[PDB]
C-alpha cells in the first residue's frame, strides 16, 4: 500500500550538524527513510525496528496521472547514455564504459517506473527522466527570529504544487487513511493519504520473469539502489558482502564492480534512551552494483532488502541486466 | 645494492650534459666527462639510452631521425658539414601546452657574431671562431666540473647526494653562471632544451623524467603509474568555527598527503613523482632539513598549504605483493602521523585537563575507539596501472601495427581510441630503419585510465561501528569526546574549557578529529619536518581579521591599528597618534579590570590570563559588541552566566568611554569593514588539456623552420595530429604548474593584503579584504592565463573562479559551501568565468557570472557610482527596464539614462561605453540545456552575430544586462 | 500527531511588510515570496512568532477566558504543579519563562515537550488590482482554488465537499471571470490595471468560491457585507495572476533627514515593499493533543485546545512585519468556526 503525502508547507530534514545558537544556518537534505519511518509508525499508533516492514519512500508528481518517481541511478550519463563494465584482459583491469569516453557525469534527477521498467533491461527512453526543479526546489527562508542575533536561516524543501512524497508499504497493516501528521525538523506537517498500490508496481512485478530469465540466461547481474542502504557487517563498509547475494541464490561471484557518490552520514535520537542513536554510514541512494554471478536467481520478487533497518526503509534494491 | 641503486640513478639524470643543445655532435663525451668519476659503464649506458629514447620526447626521439638527403641538426656550434647534416637555424624553445616560441638572446650575444648562416668541416674563416667556440665551452664545461664536484664532496652518502643534486644542481649551476656570464645568461642557458628539434621542454625535465623512467625499469622492474588520493576534502575542510579551524584543517590534509609523498619519494626517488613538482617547493625544502640533507632557508613560507590532495607518481614494482606493500606501507604512514597526533591531543589535553578526576577513568576504556574513528575518517585510495610492454620487435612498420592492434583490442571509443591511433601513426610517418615504438608511447592512456579507475575506486568506503551519545557539537556526525553521558560530557569539556580557554569555549564538545583539527596549531612544531622551520602557524585567528584587513582612507588598515593596540606594530603616522594612543590607554585600562576580576574568580589558568592584553578579540573595535558588559565578556569568549557575572554593572563606565573613543576613532579610520571575500579557484578542465583534447597539433610543438624541410606526409600528419603528454612534457607542466602556484599567487596575495590558506597546483583558496578581492582575482587568472613570464614557465591555460563577499558574522561552513556553489556555477557556465556572489549579514544573496575581464568595466562604473559622479537611481531604473529592454533600442535607453543621472555630457558618454562593452560579458543560465551560447560569450567573437542568428537573443541580452547591474551593486556596496 | 485543525484568515487593514527574501532583484527588502510559485506569503514560523506573542499578553492581562468562564493563570499553575509552582511564577514574572497555558499551547519558550499546535504558512487567497470600472479587484488563480480545495477538506469534510470538487476551471492568458461590478457596461471586457482582459461567461465558479468563504467565515466578511464582495472577485490566469503579485505590490521609497542641513543624508535612500491592504490571506492551523503533564481540567483533548484558540483570535487585530511603529502590519483575523 502506497502511502502518498502530500506537503502542505516546505519541508525541512534536519542534516547531522547542530542547529540551535550558533550555527543557525540550517540546510536541508533528502529525507531519510528513518523519519519517514518514524512518522508511519507515530500514523499506526495514532490509528490504533518496528514490527511492520515499509519497502522504501519515492518521490512522486500528479498531474492526470499519478506516477512514482525514483531517485536518478547513478548508471546514467547526464547525455542519458548508460554506463557498462567492461574488463580489460590486456591490463588486468575493469572501467565503466559508456561508449563516448572513458569520462561522465551521473544525470541527476529521476526517473518514473515506466523508467525503472524499461531502465532495468539497459535502456533509457526520454520521457523516462525527470529533472530536479521539476520536483522540489530548495527555498530558503531567512530572518525568522534581547533577541538581535536570533535570525537564522533555513532552507526547505519547496515541492511544486503537483509533487509531493510517497511511502511505500507492504500489503496489509492498514491504518487511518486521510489525515495529518507532522514530518521534519522545524513543525510542519503534510495531508498524507492512502491509496491503493498503482498499476506501475504490477506492471514491473508482472514483467519481473523476463527480466529475471535474462539476468539468469546472461550471467550479468545489476542491483540499483532505490534508498539508502547501510551493507557493513561490523561496521560500516561499501563493499558487498558476498553472502549478501547468497540469499537470492548466487553460487559464485566472479567480479563485482560498484559506483556510488559520497556517504551519508546521519543518526537518530533514542527516545527510549533520551540519546543520540549510533552514528551510521550508507551508500547513497542511486548506486548501482555490476556483479558477475555465477548460477541462478529464485528470488519471486523484483526487489530485495539489503543490510540492517531495513524495515524502515533503507536498502531497497532492484535486479537488473547489463 | 641501494648505493648502486642511487649512483644509477645519478648516472641516469647526468646521461645529458646541461650544455647539449651547444654541440650535439660530443654531447656524450661531455656528459660522461661531467659525470666525473661516476662516469658510466658501456652497457649501462646503453640501457640509460634505451630508457631515455622510450621516454618522453618520442615526438623528437621519433623525429631527430630525420633522414631528408640528411641528418637535420639544430645546434649552436653549426659547423656540421651540409654534406650529411643540413641544419636548420638556432636553436629555440617551445611551450609545451600553447606552443608560444621563444628564442635565445642572451645566449647568442656571448656567442660568435658568425659570418655566414652555416659552416662546413674545413672551409676557410672558421678557425677563430671553433676556437672562441671551444673557449666558451671549455668555460661552461669547467663551472659544471665546480659545481658537480663541490656536491659530491659535501655529500658522501649516494641517496642525500642524488636527492640534493636533483633538488639544487640546476640553481647551484644557474647561480655560478651568472656569477660568471650574467643573470640573463644563466637564466636563458639553465632553460635549454633536450631536444633541440622539438623543444617542447627544458633539458633538466627531460634528465628528470629520464631518471624516473629509468627507475622504474631498472633490476627487472615493470613499471608501473600510481595514482594516490586523500578524501573527502571539502567536507573535512568545511568544518570549521574560527578561521584557524579551516587554515588547520587544509594544512593537515596537505601534510597526510605529503606524508605519502615523502614515503614514496624517500622509498624510489625525489624525481618518480610527476605532480605536484616537488622541486622547489616548501614542504619538500622542510622534508630535505628534516632528513639533514639541505638547511631550511626560510625564503618561501611554510604557513600555506602548498601540497594537492593527490598525486601522480611513476615506480617499478617487481610483482602485484611489491605494490601491495607500497599501499600497506603509504595507509601505515599516514595512520602513524594521525595516530602521533591522536595521542598527542589525548596526553597533552585531556590528561592534563582531568589529571585527578574520575571522569578520566570512565573515558579512558574509550581512547581506543575514538583512536579508530580518526584513523578511520579519511578514505586513502591507491590505484595503479601496469603499464604494457607492446611487443616492438620486427619491422618497424610490423611493429607499429602490432602496436596500433594492441590498442584496438582495448575497445575504447571511437574518439580518443582515434586520436592515439593518429598519434601512432603520426610517430610511424617519419622515414627511418631504426624508427621504433615504445612502450610509453601511450603514457597518455594509461593516464586517462588511472585516472577513471582512482574516481570509480575512491568511491570505496568502510567506516567504524560508533557507540551512541550526543554528537560533536561541531562536526555534527561524530560522538564527542565522552559524550556518553550528558553530565560526564559537558563535566569533561567545563575542565577542558577551563584548562584550554584560549582554544575551547564553554559550550564546545568535540569529537576526536574536530578536537585534533583545533589543537593541531599548537602540536605542528612537534612534528617530523617542522622543529627548524619555524613560524608555521600563521598570526591570524578570526575571520573578521582578514576583513579588517582592508585599508582605510588614510593610508592604515583597521588591521594594522589592532596590531598596535596589542603593541606588535607600532603606528608610524603621528597625526593620529594621540588619538590611538588613548584607545589603547582605554582598552588596556579596560582588559586589565576583566583579567583582575577574572583572576579572582580563580577559574582560568594564570598564564592565559596573564597574556589577554595580546590575544584579546578584534571584535571589541565593533562598537556593537560594547552594548553591555555580557557580550563584551561573550565576544572575549568568555560565557557570563557560567562565571555569574551576568549582574556586574560597575564597569558601565570604562564601556561607555571605550565606545565614546571608538566613535572618536571612527571619526576619520571609518568604521571597521564587517565583511571579507571567499576566493577559491579551479583549472579549467585539467583533464581534457592532459587527455590531448585541449593540446594543439604538433606543429607548434616542433622547431618552427623544420616542418617544410622535412617529408611531407609527416608533414601534413604533424600538421593535423594533436600532440599527447608524455613523462617529460607533463613534467614540463607539472613544472609550470608549481612556478604558478608556489612563486606566483602567494606574491600577489600578500600584495593584495589577502592571506593565502591554500595553493596547491592548480587550485588556490584565499581569504581577502573585499577591497583588493577583485583585483587579486583578475590578476591571478591572467597571470595563469600566461605562459612565459620573463623566463620561467607558466601553466596557459583557464580559471572558473568563485567569489563570496559575506559578513563576519557568517559560519564558515555555510560560506565554504556557498562559496564551492559557486565555483561549480562558474564552471558549469562556460568556464573561463568568475561567479561573484554577496551574502549580507540579513541573509539577502546576490548573484553573477562574469567573464574576468568584465569585472574592470564594472569597476570602472561602480567607481564612478561612488564619486557622486552619476547618480544611484541609475541602478534602480535599469532593473526595472531590465525585463522589458531588447537589443535595438539598448543603447538609446542606456544612453538616455546616462545623460539624465550624470554630471556632464562626458561623464554619461564614459558611463555609455563601459556598460556597452562590459555587458557583452556576462554568463547566461537559459531554461534550455544551452551551453554554446556561454562559449560564444567565454572569448568574445561573431557571438553578436550569432545572437541575431540565435532565435532565442532576447532572453539572452536581457539576463546579459541584468547580470551586468546586478554585479555592478555588488561593487558599489563592497566599495561604499 | 495534529488531529484534527483549524482555518484561519487574514486581512491586511493596513499594507504589510513581514520578513525579506534570499532574492533582492531590485526591491532593497522584498516580501516573503514561495519560491515555485513566486507568490506572496506569510511563513508559519514569523505567524507563529506573532500568535504566540499575542496570546501571550492575554495571559499576563486575564483575558482568555474559557467556556465562557475567565482564565486566573496565576492559580492555575499552581494548582496543577504545586511545589515549585510558586518559583514558576516568579520565573515568568522574572520574562525568563512564559505563562503555563501558553506553553501548553503554543510550546515551552527558550528555556521538556511540545506545543500542541502548529502554525502553518498563510498562503494567499485574494489579490487587489486597481481596476477601470469597479475601482478595485479580488483578482484569484485557477490553481489557488485548487491549494485552497485540498486544505479546506481537511476541517469541513458534507455540502462543501461536493461543491469543492466542482472548482475546475481552465482558463487562457486574456479570458477571465469577474464579478458585475468590474465588467464594462457594453463591452463585455474587463480592465485591471493597464491590462484588458475578456470576461469568460460562467455561473458557478465565482459563486462556489464566494460560499465556501461564507461558510467558512461566516455571513460578515471582515466588516464589510459578503454580497459587496462577491461583485469584485475577477479569476485571471496563472501567469497573469503570478504576474500582478510581482508588480502590483506597493514599492515604498524611503529616506532618512538630517536636521543639521535639511537635506538627506549620503547613502540613507533604499525602497521596501509592501503586500497591499484588502489582502485576504489564510493559513492552516493543525492542532494536536497536549503532552500530559498534569494539565488543567479544560485543555485535556484537542477539541477543548482549538476552542480557546478559536474564540479568543477571532475578530482580533494583531501586527504583522516590521514596521509598526508607522502602520504597517494591523490585519483582522476570523477563525474559521
Ligand atoms: N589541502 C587542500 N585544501 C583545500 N582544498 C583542497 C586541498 N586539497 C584538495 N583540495 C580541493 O578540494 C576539492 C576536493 O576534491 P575531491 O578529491 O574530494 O573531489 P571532487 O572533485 O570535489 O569530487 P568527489 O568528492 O565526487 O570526488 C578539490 O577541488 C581539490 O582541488
Ligand atoms: N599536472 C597535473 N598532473 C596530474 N594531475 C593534475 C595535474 N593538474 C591537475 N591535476 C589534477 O587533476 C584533477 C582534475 O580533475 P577536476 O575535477 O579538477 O577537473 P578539471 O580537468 O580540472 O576541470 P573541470 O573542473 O572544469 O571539470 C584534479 O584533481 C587536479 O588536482
Ligand atoms: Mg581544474
Ligand atoms: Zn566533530
Amino acid at each position: 500500500m502506497i502511502l502518498v503525502m502530500k506537503p502542505y508547507d516546505s519541508l525541512l530534514f534536519r542534516e547531522p550538524r547542530p542547529f540551535d545558537v550558533n550555527n543557525h544556518v540550517a540546510r536541508t537534505i533528502l529525507p531519510l527513510p528513518q523519519t519517514l519511518a518514524g512518522a508511519v509508525r507515530s500514523a499506526i499508533y495514532v490509528k490504533y525496528e518496528p514490527e511492520f516492514e515499509i519497502l522504501g519512500h519515492f518521490f512522486y508528481r500528479y498531474d492526470g496521472k499519478f506516477e512514482l518517481l525514483v531517485e536518478s541511478p547513478h548508471d546514467v550519463t547526464q547525455n542519458l547514455g548508460l554506463v557498462k563494465p567492461h574488463r580489460i584482459d590486456k591490463l588486468g583491469i575493469t572501467i565503466l564504459m559508456d561508449s563516448e569516453g572513458i569520462k561522465f557525469r551521473p544525470f541527476n534527477g529521476f526517473l518514473k517506473f515506466s523508467g525503472l521498467i524499461d531502465y532495468l533491461q539497459g535502456r533509457i527512453a526520454e520521457d523516462s527522466v525527470v529533472e530536479r526543479q521539476k520536483i522540489f526546489k530548495k527555498e530558503r527562508r531567512v530572518g525568522i527570529a534581547t533577541k538581535e542575533e536570533h535570525f537564522y536561516q533555513v532552507e526547505m524543501l519547496r515541492f511544486s504544487d503537483d509533487c509531493g512524497i510517497a511511502v511505500w508499504v507492504e500489503d496489509g497493516v492498514d491504518f487511518d487513511d486521510e489525515g495529518i501528521l507532522g514530518v521534519g525538523g522545524e513543525r510542519r506537517f503534510v495531508k498524507f493519504e492512502k491509496r491503493e498500490e498503482p498499476e506501475c508496481i504490477t506492471n514491473l512485478r508482472s514483467k519481473w520473469k523476463k527480466i529475471r530469465d535474462k539476468i539468469n540466461e546472461t550471467g550479468r547481474l545489476k542491483i540499483y539502489l532505490a534508498t539508502p542502504a547501510i551493507l557493513g557487517a561490523k561496521g560500516y563498509s561499501s563493499k558487498l558482502d558476498y553472502d549478501l547475494l547468497g540469499d537470492i541464490g548466487i553460487e559464485r561471484v566472479r567480479s563485482v564492480n560498484f559506483i556510488g557518490g559520497k556517504p551519508v552520514i546521519f543518526s537518530g535520537w533514542d527516545f527510549v534512551t533520551r540519546k543520540p542513536k549510533p552514528t551510521r554510514y550508507a551508500v547513497p541512494a542511486g548506486s548501482v552494483y555490476f556483479v558477475e554471478f555465477e548460477g541462478e536467481v529464485k528470488l519471486d520478487m523484483p526487489y530485495l532488502k539489503l543490510g540492517k533497518l531495513t524495515k524502515l526503509g533503507y536498502g531497497l534494491c532492484f535486479m537488473g541486466v547489463w | 645494492a641501494d648505493n648502486e641503486f642511487w649512483l644509477n640513478k645519478i648516472r641516469a639524470f647526468f646521461h645529458d650534459p646541461p650544455d647539449k643543445s651547444f654541440e650535439l655532435k660530443t654531447h656524450e663525451r661531455r656528459a660522461s666527462f661531467i659525470l666525473g668519476e661516476l662516469k658510466p659503464s658501456k652497457s649501462l649506458k646503453r640501457i640509460i639510452k634505451n630508457a631515455d629514447i622510450q621516454a618522453s620526447s618520442l615526438q623528437r626521439v621519433d623525429l631527430e631521425k630525420s633522414i631528408h638527403k640528411k641528418e637535420l641538426k639544430s645546434t649552436f656550434d653549426r659547423i656540421h658539414n651540409t654534406e650529411k647534416y643540413e641544419y636548420i637555424g638556432q636553436p629555440i624553445i617551445r611551450h609545451p601546452v600553447t606552443g608560444e616560441i621563444k628564442e635565445y638572446g642572451t645566449i647568442l650575444a656571448n656567442l660568435p657574431q658568425t659570418q655566414r648562416e652555416v659552416y662546413d668541416v674545413d672551409d676557410e674563416g672558421k678557425e677563430d671562431y671553433e676556437e672562441q667556440f671551444q673557449e666558451i665551452l671549455s668555460r661552461i664545461l669547467k663551472i659544471e666540473k665546480k659545481v658537480f664536484d663541490d656536491f659530491k664532496n659535501r655529500y658522501s652518502d649516494p641517496k642525500d647526494l642524488y636527492i640534493s643534486l636533483w633538488a639544487f644542481y640546476a640553481e647551484k649551476l644557474k647561480e655560478a653562471l651568472e656569477e660568471e656570464f650574467s643573470a640573463s645568461f644563466a637564466e636563458e642557458f639553465v632553460n635549454l632544451p633536450a631536444y633541440t628539434l622539438s623543444p617542447d621542454h627544458t633539458l633538466f625535465d627531460h634528465a628528470d623524467a629520464t631518471s624516473a623512467i629509468f627507475g622504474a625499469e631498472i633490476d627487472g622492474k615493470k613499471p608501473v603509474l600510481v595514482l594516490f588520493k586523500i578524501s573527502p576534502v571539502q567536507k573535512f575542510i568545511a568544518d570549521a568555527r574560527k578561521e584557524k579551524d579551516l587554515w588547520a584543517a587544509s594544512h593537515m590534509l596537505s601534510t597526510l598527503t605529503f606524508k605519502a609523498i615523502s614515503f614514496i619519494a624517500d622509498k624510489f626517488g625525489p624525481d618518480v613523482v610527476i605532480y605536484p613538482h616537488l622541486r622547489g617547493n616548501p614542504f619538500f625544502h622542510a622534508w630535505l632539513h628534516s632528513k639533514k640533507i639541505w638547511e631550511f632557508s626560510d625564503s618561501h613560507s611554510l604557513k600555506i598549504a602548498s601540497v594537492p590532495n593527490k598525486f601522480l607518481a611513476l615506480v617499478g614494482v617487481s610483482d602485484e605483493k611489491e605494490l601491495n606493500n607500497l599501499r600497506e606501507g603509504i595507509r601505515n604512514e599516514i595512520e602513524s602521523f594521525l595516530a602521533d597526533l591522536f595521542d598527542k591531543l589525548w596526553n597533552e589535553v585531556i590528561v592534563g585537563a582531568l589529571e585527578h578526576s574520575d571522569a578520566l577513568k570512565h573515558l579512558g576504556d574509550k581512547k581506543e575507539i575514538h583512536k579508530e574513528i580518526l584513523l578511520k575518517r579519511f578514505t586513502l585510495t591507491l590505484s595503479s596501472l601496469k603499464i604494457h610492454d607492446v611487443d616492438v620487435s620486427g619491422s618497424k612498420e610490423e611493429a607499429y601495427e602490432k602496436v596500433k592492434d594492441f590498442v584496438r583490442s582495448l575497445g575504447l571509443p571511437n574518439a580518443i581510441e582515434s586520436k592515439y591511433l593518429q598519434w601512432l601513426d603520426m610517430l610511424g610517418s617519419v622515414e627511418a630503419s631504426n624508427n621504433r615504438p615504445t612502450k610509453y608511447d601511450l603514457y597518455s592512456l594509461y593516464y586517462e585510465i588511472l585516472t577513471v579507475l582512482n574516481a570509480i575506486e575512491s568511491t570505496h568506503f568502510d567506516k567504524p561501528a560508533e557507540p551512541a551519545g550526543y554528537k560533536c557539537t561541531l562536526c555534527g556526525e561524530h560522538l564527542a569526546i565522552g559524550g556518553e553521558s550528558r553530565e560526564m560530557m559537558e563535566n569533561v569539556w567545563g575542565k577542558i574549557h577551563k584548562r584550554w580557554p584560549s582554544h575551547l569555549r564553554s559550550n564546545e564538545r568535540l569529537c576526536a578529529v574536530c578536537a585534533v583539527k583545533r589543537f593541531y596549531p599548537k602540536f605542528i612544531e612537534t612534528l617530523d619536518i617542522f622543529e627548524g622551520v619555524g613560524k608555521v602557524v600563521p598570526d591570524i585567528e578570526s575571520v573578521s581579521e582578514v576583513a579588517m584587513c582592508r585599508r582605510t582612507k588614510h593610508g592604515i588598515t583597521w588591521k594594522e591599528v589592532y596590531d598596535y593596540l596589542r603593541g606588535l606594530k607600532n603606528v608610524d603616522d603621528e597625526k593620529l597618534l594621540g588619538k590611538l594612543e588613548n584607545l589603547k590607554h582605554s582598552v588596556q585600562t579596560l582588559i586589565n579590570n576583566v583579567k583582575s576580576e577574572l583572576k579572582s574568580r580563580k577559574v582560568y589558568p594564570e598564564e592565559f590570563l596573564e597574556g589577554l592584553n595580546r590575544n584579546f578579540s578584534n571584535e571589541i573595535l565593533y562598537s556593537e559588541r560594547l552594548r553591555d558588559f555580557n557580550t563584551l565578556l561573550d565576544t572575549l569568549g568568555f560565557d557570563a552566566a557560567k562565571l555569574g557575572l551576568d549582574d556586574v554593572k560597575n564597569y558601565e563606565t570604562m564601556i561607555s568611554e571605550l565606545r565614546e573613543r571608538l566613535s572618536e576613532v571612527y571619526k576619520m579610520l571609518g568604521e571597521p569593514p564587517k565583511y571579507y571575500a571567499i576566493l577559491m579557484m579551479d583549472g579549467d578542465e585539467m583533464g581534457k588539456l592532459l587527455s590531448g583534447e585541449k593540446l594543439k597539433t604538433a606543429e607548434h610543438y616542433l622547431h618552427s623552420a623544420i616542418l617544410e624541410r622535412v617529408s611531407d606526409a609527416l608533414r601534413v600528419k604533424a600538421k593535423t595530429v594533436r600532440r599527447l603528454i608524455t613523462p617529460a612534457a607533463h613534467s614540463s607542466i607539472s613544472r609550470a604548474l608549481k612556478n604558478f602556484s608556489v612563486n606566483h599567487v602567494p606574491d600577489v596575495v600578500r600584495k593584495g593584503n589577502g592571506t593565502l590558506i591554500y595553493s596547491g597546483g592548480d587550485d588556490v583558496l584565499v581569504l581577502l579584504p573585499v577591497d583588493t578581492a577583485f583585483d587579486v582575482a583578475t590578476e591571478l587568472a591572467m597571470t595563469f592565463s600566461t605562459s612565459w613570464n620573463g623566463w620561467e614557465m607558466l601553466p596557459g591555460n583557464k580559471l572558473s573562479a568563485g567569489l563570496l563577499i559575506v559578513h563576519y558574522k557568517h559560519p564558515l561552513y555555510d560560506a565554504l559551501e556557498k562559496t564551492r556553489e559557486l565555483l561549480q556555477k562558474a564552471k558549469k557556465l562556460g568556464r573561463n568565468a568568475i561567479a561573484v556572489g554577496l551574502l549580507k549579514r540579513s541573509g539577502s544573496y546576490y548573484e553573477s557570472v562574469v567573464n574576468f575581464e568584465t569585472l574592470e568595466d564594472a569597476k570602472a562604473v561602480a567607481n564612478l557610482l561612488v564619486k557622486e559622479q552619476v547618480s544611484p537611481r541609475i541602478i534602480y531604473e535599469l532593473l526595472n527596464f531590465a525585463d522589458v529592454i531588447s537589443k535595438e533600442f539598448l543603447h538609446q535607453l542606456v544612453k538616455y539614462e546616462a545623460v539624465r543621472h550624470s554630471i556632464d555630457k562626458n561623464l554619461a558618454e564614459e558611463f555609455q561605453s563601459v556598460f556597452a562593452r562590459g555587458h557583452q560579458g556576462v554568463r547566461v543560465e537559459l531554461e534550455g540545456n544551452d551551453e554554446e551560447i556561454n562559449k560564444y560569450i567565454s572569448d568574445g567573437a561573431n557571438l553578436e552575430t550569432f545572437l541575431d542568428k540565435y532565435e532565442k537573443a532576447v532572453d539572452v541580452i536581457r539576463k546579459q544586462v541584468r547580470g551586468f547591474l546586478n554585479l555592478v551593486k555588488i561593487l558599489y556596496e563592497s566599495i561604499r | 500527531m495534529f488531529e484534527k485543525a483549524v482555518v484561519f484568515g487574514l486581512y491586511s487593514i493596513t499594507p504589510v511588510h513581514a520578513g525579506s527574501g534570499a532574492e533582492l532583484s531590485v526591491i532593497a527588502l522584498p516580501i516573503q515570496r514561495e519560491r515555485h510559485t513566486g507568490f506572496p506569503v506569510i511563513w508559519g514560523q514569523s505567524l507563529k512568532g506573532v500568535l504566540r506573542s499575542r496570546f501571550r499578553q492575554l495571559e499576563l492581562d486575564e483575558k482568555i477566558e474559557v467556556e465562557s468562564q475567565k482564565w486566573k493563570w496565576k492559580e492555575k499553575t499552581k494548582e496543577v504543579l504545586k511545589e515549585k509552582a510558586d518559583e514558576f511564577i516568579k520565573k515568568v514574572e522574572e520574562r525568563k519563562r512564559d505563562p503555563l497555558l501558553t506553553e501548553i499551547v503554543f510550546g515551552p519558550a527558550t528555556d521538556e515537550h511540545a506545543g500542541a499546535v502548529s502554525v502553518g504558512d498563510a498562503k494567499i487567497l485574494l489579490f487587489p488590482v486597481r481596476s477601470a470600472k469597479g475601482v478595485f479587484a479580488f483578482v484569484t488563480s485557477p490553481i489557488v482554488i485548487q491549494r485552497l480545495k485540498e486544505d479546506f477538506e481537511l476541517v469541513s469534510e458534507i455540502e462543501l465537499k461536493q461543491i469543492l470538487s466542482r472548482f475546475k476551471v481552465e482558463l487562457s492568458n486574456n479570458e477571465t471571470i469577474a464579478g458585475n461590478a468590474l465588467i464594462l457596461n457594453g463591452e463585455n471586457k474587463v480592465i485591471l490595471e493597464d491590462i484588458v482582459l475578456k470576461v469568460k461567461s460562467d455561473s458557478n465558479v465565482i459563486e462556489n468560491l464566494v460560499e465556501v468563504l461564507k461558510t467558512l467565515f461566516g455571513d460578515n466578511f471582515f466588516g464589510k457585507p459578503i454580497e459587496s464582495i462577491k461583485e469584485r472577485i475577477a479569476i485571471v490566469s496563472d501567469d497573469v495572476f503570478k504576474s500582478f503579485t510581482r508588480f502590483s505590490t506597493e514599492i515604498v521609497a524611503r529616506v532618512r533627514i538630517d536636521a543639521e542641513k535639511g537635506t538627506v543624508a549620503r547613502g540613507g535612500l533604499w525602497y521596501e515593499e509592501f503586500l497591499p491592504s484588502d489582502t485576504l490571506m489564510y493559513s492552516l492551523i493543525a492542532v494536536g493533543s497536549p503532552k500530559k503533564e498534569n494539565l488543567p481540567k479544560e485543555v485535556d483533548n484537542t477539541q477543548k485546545i482549538v476552542n480557546v484558540l478559536k474564540v479568543t483570535f477571532n475578530n482580533a487585530f494583531l501586527q504583522i512585519g516590521g514596521d509598526e511603529t508607522v502602520g504597517k502590519g494591523f490585519v483582522k483575523v476570523r477563525a474559521g468556526v
